[PDB]
Parts: structure tokens; C-alpha cells; sequence
């Protein structure tokens, strides 16, 4: 379910694996290129997701 | 039992990848050579009696004055290849022979049948050595780097063996410096010093940063750098089963 | 300055001869590394035959 | 069959004209043992060589450097034997000097 | 969003038609290289040291002359070729050099 | 089938001899870098000569 919820996508610090199982397998990728397909939408940053 | 049978089973696996029998590996790690006279020993002896001028000075000059002379005699290509396995033997000295007293036993043709049985060893561990090498491929840039400093080979060792599981991760070492391809030399010489981290090796293996930096935390959990191979090779294995 | 062009000519007629001899010794490599694996290929059609 | 069969025995013709051409590498007197002695006695030779000749070409700039009131004429660059491509143009440099 | 879907598209189809790698790209192109001494790096030093002669006068004569001993280092084959890539990166100065 | 199997396991052996060669071309010391560095080298003194 799409909640508003923070989920901080370094690859370590998350400990929610719901909502990370499930991105990682809706986008077919793994933790740390995830990290980076977030980097790369925010110009090699990660404010907050 | 399960560590003799987990090792015969990955040194058979080793041996049929690069493709060579019991009786090859047999010829470049036995210890139960011969003692008799061969011809090559001969044009050896003779080569470097009389090619070499007066008796020079230790592995610091008389090992870089009779390098050539020995890559002339036995089929190696390079006077530093012929230099740095000079120095290979002289840190393992078979029968007590360093690469001088070898010289004082040849140039005399007049010496005892353990003399001459000496000069056969060192000769034949000469030959090994030379088959060691060039079986495996090394243009000494590796192979100097573990001779001189066998720390950066492995933390642990600090003089480089003639065992086989020092030829199977001499083997190894020269595959992943070969898949590094065009970066190849890069990571030598990072390696040669204690620069070589992640985002270079990554690079050079075409894997990501992240990755490549957590299975480095896992193998050491503070060493930012690869400072030796064993940890490389670890970190590559835990790569291989993440991948 | 005689003496000296006179080695310094003797150095150049050695390294051209070295030069020679170098690139005989890798082209021998070469045939003799190709007639290895020109005897294996013909055990395996043999085998395939 | 028969004509299969007779394609076997020409592919062991093959692997034993194979055999001769590879022993004939081997017994050859010009083979490569030969290069390699030459080039590791030669490299040798040329190394000592070296050392004479860019001896002889000091004398010469001591000498010139004495008839020639100037202690500062130094033609003979330091250098010329690159050990990385074995020294090769060794003889060159001095010429050019 | 648009321009870069089209330059993301068009540069692959120039990449997969030069038979190229995103690696090849990134090895001609990066800014994030090593800072390490290779050994290829310390062969360009130490020939461009030795083999080059009196410091002479820049872009006009220094280039002219050290472009044939930056030809041997780095394997180009023309040194009107290294002569005009030393006016490259002249007029790009890397890191201020 | 397993005659098709043994002509792949040729080709294959034939790829790796031919990386054996190219390998071969790269290591040897009378390589092409040899013989760029011979030509820029002879070429400068050449000029200077």
C-alpha cells in the first residue's frame, strides 16, 4: 500500500523488508542498486524517501 | 577426512582447468628428482663458468651479472625474469645451496659426487622454477612483487613456497589480474603499495562500488584497502556467492 | 674521439644483432606454440572422426 | 563405411605429419634453445659493452672539457640504457653525443 | 525528461553501431581515474627526462621536440599525431597542468 | 548429437588457442610498444643527427 511512510534507502538502515522485498522485486534489482537508482534521481543524493 | 577429500577434489578441479595431468604437476612440485649429469647441466655449468667474469658480489651484483647468463641457458625470456626467480631460490635454498656456493661447486671439474649432486638439485629446482613460470604465465611484474614482498601473497606466509597451494592461488592471482584486463597493471601497482580500494577493483571487474566495499567490510570489517590477495580472493568469492 | 666512435659503433652493431636475435627467438616460440596446439586439434578430430 | 574409414586414416596421417613437423622444431639445430642462449649471452655481452663504452665516451668529454678551458661541458647525458626495453639505442644516444 | 530519453537512445545506438562498451565509453571519458604510479607512467617520466635534451620553448619548440619521445611512450604512431594532441590538452590543462 | 557436442568442444579449444596466441602477441618483448618506442626514439635522434 502506497503510505507515506519514510524508508531510509541506504542498504543497511532500512529494517522495514516489506516495503524493500517488495520494491525490490516490483524494479527487479537489488539493495545497493537500488540505493543508486535513487542516488541518480536526486543527482547523486538521498534526501528522503 | 572431509578436508583431504574437499582438497583432492578442488586441486583435481584446478588441474583439469588449466589442463594438465598428475605427471605435469608431478615434474613442477616433486622432490624426488634425479642426481645424475644431464647435458643441460653441463652447458649450464659451462655457461656460467666461463661467460661470467670475476666473482662478483651477492644477490646485489652477481645475481644481476649472471641473469642473462642463466635465461641463456635455461629457455627463459627475461634477464629480470631469470632475476627475481634467482632470488626465489635463494630465499628456499634446496640442499642448503644459495645461488652462491653453486658457483663455487660448478667452475671447478673437480668435485665430490655430493657436489655434483647438489649442483644437479639446484639445477633441476632451476628448471622447476622456469616451468612454474611459464606455465603459468607471469611477466615478473607479478611474480617479483611476491618474491620480494610475500606479504602482499598472503599476511601469514613471508616466504614463498613451492607447494602446490602456493602454485593454485599463484594461479588464481594470475587469472583475476588477467580478468582485470586494461587496468591490469593499475592493480599490480596498487597492490605494490597499500592504494588499492574499492571503485578501482570494481572498476576493473566491472562490478559496483557498493557491492564490492561491503563484501571488503565482510571479509575485514575495518580494512579499508586490499592490503594483500588473500582478502581479494575471499572478497571475490563473496561476490561470486552474492552473485 | 676516434676511440670513442669506435666503441660507440660497436655498440650499435650489438644491439642491432640483439635486436635480430630477440625477435627470431618469439617468432620460434610462436611456431613451435602453434605446432603444440596443431597436435592436439588433431588428436580431438580424430576422436570426433 | 569403407569410405569413412579410410577418412579416419587420413586424419591419422595428419596427426602423425603433425608429430613429424613438431619433432622436427625440436631437433632442428636453429631452434628456439639456440635464441635464447644467444639473447641472454648477448644481453650479457651488450650490458658489459655498455659499461665500456660510456666509460670511453667520458674520457673523451674529460678530455675535451680539459682542452677546452670549461669544466661545464657536459655532452654525455645521464641515462641512454633503458632496462625497461633492455637498453636498445644505447649506442644511438652516445652517437648522438 | 524527453531530450534526455532521446540523448540516453541516441548515444546507445551510437555505442552499439562504434561496437562499444558502456566500460570502453567510461574508460575514454571519465574524470574519476586512478592517482597511482604505473609503471607505463614512470617509463613516460623517465624517457621524457633522459631522452629530451636542454629545456626549450614551449608549445613552439619544447612540443616539437617532445613529441616524438611522447609517440614511443604512449603507442601513437605519427608524432604530428602527438604533437597535435599535446595542443589538446594544452588547451584543456588537466588539474591546471 | 554427441558428435555435434565434440565439434563444439573443438571450437571452443580453438578459441582458447587463439587467445593463447593473442596472449602470446601481448607478452612477448618484441611486441608493437617495442617498436613505437624504437621508431619515436630513432625518429628524434634521427632529426637531431
Amino acid at each position: 500500500s502506497a503510505d507515506n511512510t519514510k524508508l531510509d534507502l541506504t542498504p543497511g538502515e532500512s529494517k522495514n523488508h516489506f516495503y524493500l522485498g517488495i520494491m525490490k522485486r516490483a524494479f527487479r534489482v537489488n539493495d545497493t542498486e537500488l540505493y543508486t537508482l535513487w542516488k541518480l534521481a536526486n543527482g547523486g543524493t538521498n534526501p528522503e524517501f | 577426512l572431509t578436508q583431504l577429500i574437499s582438497f583432492l577434489f578442488q586441486c583435481t578441479q584446478w588441474l583439469t582447468t588449466q589442463k594438465w595431468s598428475v605427471s605435469d604437476v608431478f615434474l613442477m612440485t616433486t622432490d624426488n628428482y634425479s642426481t645424475v649429469l644431464t647435458p643441460d647441466i653441463e652447458n649450464l655449468i659451462t655457461t656460467l663458468s666461463n661467460g661470467l667474469s670475476t666473482l662478483s658480489l651477492g644477490d646485489d651484483e652477481l645475481i644481476r651479472a649472471a641473469a642473462p647468463l642463466i635465461a641463456a641457458s635455461i629457455q627463459m625470456d627475461s634477464a629480470k625474469t631469470a632475476e627475481t626467480i634467482l632470488l626465489w631460490i635463494n630465499q628456499i635454498k634446496p640442499q642448503g645451496l644459495t645461488f652462491d656456493d653453486f658457483m663455487i661447486i660448478a667452475a671447478n671439474r673437480d668435485r665430490s659426487e655430493n657436489e655434483t649432486s647438489n649442483m644437479v638439485a639446484f639445477c633441476q629446482v632451476l628448471g622447476q622454477l622456469s616451468l612454474i613460470v611459464r606455465n603459468i604465465g607471469l611477466s615478473e611484474n607479478e611474480l617479483t612483487l611476491l618474491v620480494t614482498k610475500p606479504e602482499k601473497f598472503q599476511s601469514e606466509t613471508t616466504a614463498l613456497q613451492h607447494d602446490l597451494p602456493t602454485l593454485q592461488a599463484l594461479t588464481r592471482f594470475h587469472a583475476v589480474i588477467m580478468r582485470c584486463g586494461s587496468y591490469a597493471t593499475e592493480i599490480l601497482t596498487a597492490l605494490e603499495l597499500g592504494a588499492l580500494t574499492a571503485e578501482q577493483l570494481a572498476v576493473a571487474l566491472k562490478f559496483d562500488a557498493q557491492v564490492v566495499t561491503q563484501a571488503l567490510q565482510q571479509t575485514d570489517l575495518g580494512v579499508n584497502t586490499f592490503t594483500n590477495w588473500r582478502t581479494i580472493d575471499v572478497t571475490l568469492q563473496w561476490l561470486d556467492v552474492a552473485a | 674521439l676516434e676511440n670513442a666512435k669506435w666503441g660507440v659503433s660497436q655498440l650499435i652493431q650489438f644491439g642491432n644483432t640483439l635486436l635480430s636475435i630477440t625477435e627470431r627467438q618469439d617468432a620460434e616460440a610462436l611456431a613451435e606454440i602453434l605446432q603444440t596446439q596443431g597436435s592436439e586439434l588433431a588428436l580431438q578430430s580424430i576422436k570426433m572422426q | 563405411r569403407e569410405a569413412a574409414v579410410l577418412q579416419k586414416n587420413y586424419l591419422e596421417t595428419q596427426q602423425a605429419q603433425t608429430q613429424a613437423q613438431l619433432a622436427f622444431l625440436q631437433s632442428k639445430f636453429s631452434n628456439a634453445a639456440l635464441y635464447n642462449w644467444l639473447r641472454g649471452r648477448l644481453s650479457a655481452i651488450y650490458y658489459q659493452f655498455y659499461d665500456l663504452a660510456v666509460s670511453l665516451c667520458l674520457m673523451a668529454e674529460q678530455t675535451y672539457q680539459y682542452e677546452l678551458n670549461n669544466a661545464a661541458a657536459h655532452f654525455i647525458k645521464p641515462g641512454a640504457w633503458h632496462g625497461t626495453y633492455a637498453g636498445l639505442l644505447a649506442g644511438e644516444t652516445l652517437m648522438l653525443n
